[PDB]
């Protein structure tokens, strides 16, 4: 289907390619190593339920007086 | 103005560059180690990472 030159990527002689820098001394810095930086949200959850609440209940009161 | 008894001398003043340039170009850098580097090489494993302690 495809000759031998498209699957092995080269026609006739196989070019070096150029291995990837590593930054020795500090970690990777890619699209995929971002976890190390950014955390799911663990510390302001307890906050997070105690303003859902209060958002809740004061969008709640303006819409119903608004209403009425 | 260059006598052949000189030649050796600038011959062994190349010697000693191309020394120096070559104890420097005998050394080369390693496979990489570093875990970090390397954690999605287990992070695509056909089965869970087993924490076993
Ligand atoms: C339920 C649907 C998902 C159930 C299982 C999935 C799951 O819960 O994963 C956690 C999932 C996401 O994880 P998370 O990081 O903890 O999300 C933060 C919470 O949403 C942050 O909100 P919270 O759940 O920590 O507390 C908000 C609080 C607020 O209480 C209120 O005032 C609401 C009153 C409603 C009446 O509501 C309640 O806790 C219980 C009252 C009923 C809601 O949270 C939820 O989906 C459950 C709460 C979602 C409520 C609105 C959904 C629309
Ligand atoms: C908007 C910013 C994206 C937040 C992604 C959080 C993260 O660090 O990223 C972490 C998540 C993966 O989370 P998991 O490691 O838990 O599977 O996505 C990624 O790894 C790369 C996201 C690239 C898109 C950036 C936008
Ligand atoms: C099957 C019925 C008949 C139809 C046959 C033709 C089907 C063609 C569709 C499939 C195409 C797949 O296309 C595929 O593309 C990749 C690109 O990643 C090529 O990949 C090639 O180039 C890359 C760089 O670009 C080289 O590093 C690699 O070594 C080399 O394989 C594959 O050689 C080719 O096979
Ligand atoms: C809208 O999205 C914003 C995109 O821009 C992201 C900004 O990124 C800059 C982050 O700046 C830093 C720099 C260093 C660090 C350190 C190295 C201090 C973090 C550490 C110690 C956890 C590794 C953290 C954040």
């Amino acid at each position: 289907p495809l000759p031998n030159a498209v699957v092995q990527g080269y026609t006739s002689v196989r070019g070096p390619k150029r291995p990837l820098d590593h930054f020795y001394g500090r970690t990777p810095l890619n699209i995929d190593t971002l976890w190390h930086w950014v955390k799911f949200p663990h510390r302001y959850d307890n906050l997070r339920f105690a303003v859902c609440f209060w958002a809740f209940l004061v969008s709640a009161h303006f819409a119903n007086k608004k209403q009425r | 103005d260059v006598p052949i008894e000189k030649i050796p001398e600038h011959a062994n003043v190349l010697l000693k560059k191309i020394d120096a340039c070559l104890e420097i170009l005998s050394k080369d850098i390693g496979e990489v180690t570093d875990a970090e580097a390397h954690e999605m090489y287990f992070e695509t494993s056909k089965f869970q990472i087993l924490h076993i302690y």
